[PDB]
């Protein structure tokens, strides 16, 4: 029951939020060439170490 | 000509790019083919004209 922890708040349940934007700076131009606002895609992943 | 890129004016002038996500976005006098104006015709020299 050896346990290494600290802050970065364990990776929680019961319910979050999904933050589904879309001009998200990276999305853009990794993502947009392909088209307009009606369809897309976004990263919903909101950790900025990511491309 | 006129270049948005840095500005959103754009979006008053109720003009937009096509594919709202990257940037060929300037505006020249050579895009807007044809849509030159018309010129305008002269009223008075119509008119004194019965010869």
């Amino acid at each position: 029951r050896n346990s290494i922890r600290y802050s970065e708040l364990s990776p929680l349940y019961d319910t979050t939020k999904l933050y589904l934007v879309d001009n998200k700076s990276a999305d853009i131009a990794s993502l947009n060439y392909q088209n307009d606002h009606s369809n897309f895609l976004t990263t919903v992943v909101q950790n900025n170490d990511f491309t | 000509g006129v270049d948005f890129t840095e500005s959103r004016l754009s979006n008053l002038l109720g003009i937009r790019k096509r594919h709202p996500f990257q940037e060929g976005f300037k505006i020249m006098y050579e895009d807007l083919e044809g849509g030159n104006i018309p010129a305008l015709l002269d009223v008075t020299a119509y008119e004194e004209s019965k010869k």
